[PDB]
RNA sequence: ACGGAAGGGCACCACCAGGAGUGGAGCCUGCGGCUUAAUUUGACUCAACACGGGGAAACUCACCAGGUCCAGACACAAUAAGGAUUGACAGAUUGAGAGCUCUUUCUUGAUUUUGUGGGUGGUGGUGCAUGGCCGUUCUUAGUUGGUGGAGUGAUUUGUCUGC
RNA sequence: UCGGUUUCAAGCCGAUGGAAGUUUGAGGCAAUAACAGGUCUGUGAUGCCCUUAGACGUUCUGGGCCGCACGCGCGCUACACUGACGGAGCCAGCGAGUCUAACCUUGGCCGAGAGGUCUUGGUAAUCUUGUGAAACUCCGUCGUGCUGGGGAUAGAGCAUUGUAAUUAUUGCUCUUCAACGAGGAAUUCCUAGUAAGCGCAAGUCAUCAGCUUGCGUUGAUUACGUCCCUGCCCUUUGUACACAC
C-alpha cells in the first residue's frame, strides 16, 4: 500500500513490544485512538501482515482485532532490526 | 483527496454495533443495535420476556 | 454512614440487605419502586405476514471507621 | 473515451547542480525560508515563483 | 462516567453481549460455555467457562496474556483492571452451547450427519 | 384429502341482538397504473397494500446525470538507485478551492507501480440452492412410540359408545 | 359453604359469603407434520453465478423515491344547536432524560404568536412533574340556512430545524373559505371499566405524526344464544381425487 518505510514501520514497535491491536472499523478515520497514524493505515498494514502470515485477526462486531504468532518473533529482524530474541511482548513486562 | 469523506449525524452516522446497519436501529437507552439483532442478543443483554 | 443498592436478580441483591441489618449490630449498635424498561418492537426479521409485537423488559430493583472500609467486601455504592 | 495515467516525467534525475574547474560546488536555483527545506530541498522552478519541492502546500518564497 | 443506572445496565449487559459472541467467535474451537462477568470491587473479574481450558496460557503465561490486553485495548480499560480468570465449565455435557460448537467441528471433518448427531 | 353426505361439538378473524363504523366528501399515507434521465425495490386472499419498524430534503440509497479514489491483501516475473513510486502553488480546468487529465519541473524514496495470477468488496442475482428468524396452516386440541391384540400387506388398535 | 342437579360419577346451575367465583380479569409460553409462504435489502450468516479500475466496490456533486386524465387498501378531519366559540372551573396514568457532553427543562424578564433570552434543578421515587393532558364541568355569545358548521385551496409576512427548506420540513399572523346537507351495492371490529369518545408518553427523531407500541380519563347500547352464512374440530359414510374439488 502507498505508504513509504517510515509509515508501514511508523509502527514496527507497537507490533513486537505491546503484541496486539485493536481498530474499529473505519476507513477514513484518518486518526487511529492509541496510535499516530490513519485508522486506514494499521488495519491494511496488518491485512499486509496477516497475509503472509505473522498474525493473526478476528473480528467480533466491528473492531477488527489483531495478534501474532512465533512466526512474527523471528520476522522482526530483517527490516525490524532489533537484537536477536533479546527481548519479546509476552514476556516479562508487568507480571511475567 | 480531501473531497473524500467531505459529507457528514442523522441516519449515515448511527449504525448497529453488529453488523454496521443504518436501518431499523433500536437506540432507547443507547445500546445501537438492529432491531433483528438486538433480538438475538438480547438474551444475555438483560431483556428478558415476561408479558 | 449511607449506601445505595441496585440490581436486576433480587435474590444477591437481598442477600446484602440483609447481610447489611446484620453488620448494622456488628458491635449491639445502630425499597425504591422498581423500573421495568420496556423494548417494543416486531417479531419477524423482515416485514411479512402477521403484524406480530413484542416487548422485552429489564428489572432494575433499588434500595436504601475501621469497620467501616471493611464492610464492601451486584452493583455496590455508597457515599 | 477512456482515462488516462500520469507522466511524472523523470528525466536523467536532478538535472542540474554545476563544477566550476573540477571543481567545487557552484549551486543554482533557490532555496525556501524554511528548515523544512533545511538543505534537503532548493526549489522547483516552474513558471512565476520559486515554489518549494517539498514545501508544496505553504511557503512561496521568492527573491 | 454520569449515567443513570438504566443506561449503564444496559451497556452492562452490551458489554457482556459483545463480549460473549466475541469469546464464541473466538475460542469455539477450543470448546467454550458462557462468561461470568464479576461485578466486583477494583477488578471487574471475567470468569470463562470452558471446556478444554489450557487453551489460554500458550507459552506458560502467552494466551490469557494475550487475551487480558486485548479486552482493554478495545474497551479502552486501563491496565490491570482486567482479570480474566479461567475457570472450567460445570459439567460440559450440561451446555448445549458447548456440544453444537463440538458438533460445527465434529461434522467439519466429513463425519456423517446421522453418526456424528447421533 | 375432498363431498351441493350423515351424527355430534365449537368460534364476534362466524352469524344472531346491537353498538362504532368503513364503502360517499376533503386531505394524510401505502399499492397499482400512467408519466420519467430515474421515478430503486420486496410483498398481491385470509396470511401484500401507515407492512419491510419503509415518518426518504443531505446521508439513508439500493434508482438517475456526472466527478474522485483503491481502502487491487500476499506470491512471482517487471521496473529499480547514472530515478520504481508518490505529490503539488497558479492557470487552462471544472458544480467545485480538484493537480482526475494537460502546461509546468519540482518533489518523493522501495513504500508501488506495469503485468500474470490471486484476493477483496458488492442494498448485484437466485427465499426454487441454504442457515437463523418469522408468518401461516391452527387458537384450535391435537401428535407419537414400547409392548402385546387384529391384518399376507400398506395399515390399524392404543388415540373409544355415552356423558 | 348451603341448596337444585345429576344418571353412581365427572360436572353444570342457583345462593350466601368475599377484594376477588367467564380457567377470577388480561398476557407470556406453547407440540407433531408441513408451505418451494416471506426474508440473500439486518448480519463481518451463506452455496453457486455475475462484477472487480471506464467497478455493480467506494466516495463526492446534484436529481429521484413525493412526479398526476385515473382504480383500490389502512387512516385523519367533518357535515353541527348532545354543537362552535369565549371566558371559567380543573382531574390521570405508562414513560424517557447530559461528561471524550450540550439530553429533559422549572423560575425571572422580551414578544400578539411562533419563539427569543439570562439564570436554574435533575444521571432522575428527589429535578422537569401534581407532567394544572384532552374529552369533560359551570357561565355567556351565536340561531338553521353551507351559518359564527367545515377548513380544503391559495396570497402576503414573521419565526424554528439544519452545510443546504425551491418541489411550501415544521410552528405563528392575517387573509382566501372548495367538496361535505349523514354516505349505493358491499364490508371491518367488538361482549365490561369492554365498544366507542378523549387526550398523553414511548419508538421514529436535527426538523416533521394524520403511523405504530402502550398508558389512563369519560364510559354506554346489546347478547350470556344458534349452526343460517363464513368456518374449525371429532366420528361415520362415498370416491374414478394423491400435483389431493
Ligand atoms: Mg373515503
Ligand atoms: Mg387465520
Ligand atoms: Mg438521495
Ligand atoms: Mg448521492
Ligand atoms: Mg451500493
Ligand atoms: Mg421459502
Ligand atoms: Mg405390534
Ligand atoms: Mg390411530
Ligand atoms: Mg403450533
Ligand atoms: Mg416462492
Ligand atoms: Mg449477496
Ligand atoms: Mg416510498
Ligand atoms: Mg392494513
Ligand atoms: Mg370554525
Ligand atoms: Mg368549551
Ligand atoms: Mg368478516
Ligand atoms: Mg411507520
Ligand atoms: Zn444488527
Ligand atoms: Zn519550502
Amino acid at each position: 500500500m502507498l505508504m513509504p518505510k517510515e509509515d508501514r514501520n511508523k509502527i514496527h514497535q507497537y507490533l513486537f513490544q505491546e503484541g496486539v491491536v485493536v481498530a474499529k472499523k473505519d476507513f477514513n478515520q484518518a486518526k487511529h485512538e492509541e496510535i499516530d497514524t490513519k485508522n486506514l493505515y494499521v488495519i491494511k498494514a496488518l491485512q499486509s501482515l496477516t497475509s503472509k502470515g505473522y498474525v493473526k485477526t478476528q473480528f467480533s462486531w466491528q473492531y477488527y482485532y489483531y495478534t501474532l504468532t512465533e512466526e512474527g518473533v523471528e520476522y522482526l529482524r530483517e527490516y525490524l532490526n532489533l537484537p536477536e530474541h533479546i527481548v519479546p511482548g509476552t514476556y516479562i513486562q508487568e507480571r511475567n | 483527496e480531501n473531497v473524500w469523506f467531505s459529507h457528514p449525524y442523522g441516519k449515515g452516522s448511527r449504525q448497529c454495533r453488529v453488523c454496521s446497519s443504518h436501518t431499523g436501529l433500536i437506540r432507547k437507552y443507547g445500546l445501537n443495535i438492529c432491531r433483528q439483532c438486538f433480538r438475538e442478543k438480547a438474551n444475555d443483554i438483560g431483556f428478558n420476556k415476561f408479558r | 454512614i449511607r449506601i445505595t443498592l441496585t440490581s436486576t436478580k433480587v435474590k444477591q441483591l437481598e442477600n446484602v440487605s440483609s447481610n447489611i441489618v446484620k453488620n448494622a449490630e456488628q458491635h449491639n449498635l445502630v425499597r425504591l419502586p422498581t423500573k421495568v424498561l420496556k423494548i417494543s418492537t416486531r417479531k419477524t426479521p423482515n416485514g411479512e405476514g402477521s403484524k406480530t409485537w413484542e416487548t422485552y423488559e429489564m428489572r432494575i430493583h433499588k434500595r436504601y471507621v475501621q469497620i467501616v472500609k471493611r464492610i464492601t467486601q451486584v452493583d455496590v455504592e455508597v457515599v | 473515451k477512456i482515462k488516462h495515467k500520469h507522466k511524472k516525467v523523470k528525466l536523467a534525475v536532478l538535472s542540474y547542480y554545476k563544477v566550476d574547474a573540477e571543481g567545487k560546488v557552484t549551486k543554482l536555483r533557490r532555496e525556501c525560508s524554511n528548515p523544512t527545506c533545511g538543505a534537503g530541498v532548493f526549489l522547483a522552478n516552474h513558471k512565476d515563483r520559486l515554489y518549494c519541492g517539498k514545501c508544496h502546500s505553504v511557503y512561496k518564497v521568492n527573491a | 462516567a454520569l449515567i443513570s443506572k438504566k443506561r449503564k445496565l444496559v451497556a452492562d449487559g452490551v458489554f457482556y453481549a459483545e463480549l460473549n459472541e466475541f469469546f464464541t467467535r473466538e475460542l469455539a474451537e477450543e470448546g467454550y460455555s458462557g462468561v461470568e462477568v464479576r461485578v466486583t470491587p477494583t477488578k471487574t473479574e471475567v470468569i470463562i467457562r470452558a471446556t478444554r481450558t489450557q487453551d489460554v496460557l500458550g507459552e506458560n503465561g502467552r494466551r490469557i496474556n494475550e487475551l487480558t490486553l486485548l479486552v482493554q485495548k478495545r474497551f479502552k480499560y486501563a491496565p490491570g483492571t482486567i482479570v480474566l480468570y479461567a475457570e472450567r465449565v460445570q459439567d460440559r455435557g450440561l451446555s448445549a452451547v458447548a456440544q453444537a460448537e463440538s458438533m460445527k467441528f465434529k461434522l467439519l471433518n466429513g463425519l456423517a450427519i446421522r453418526r456424528a448427531a447421533y
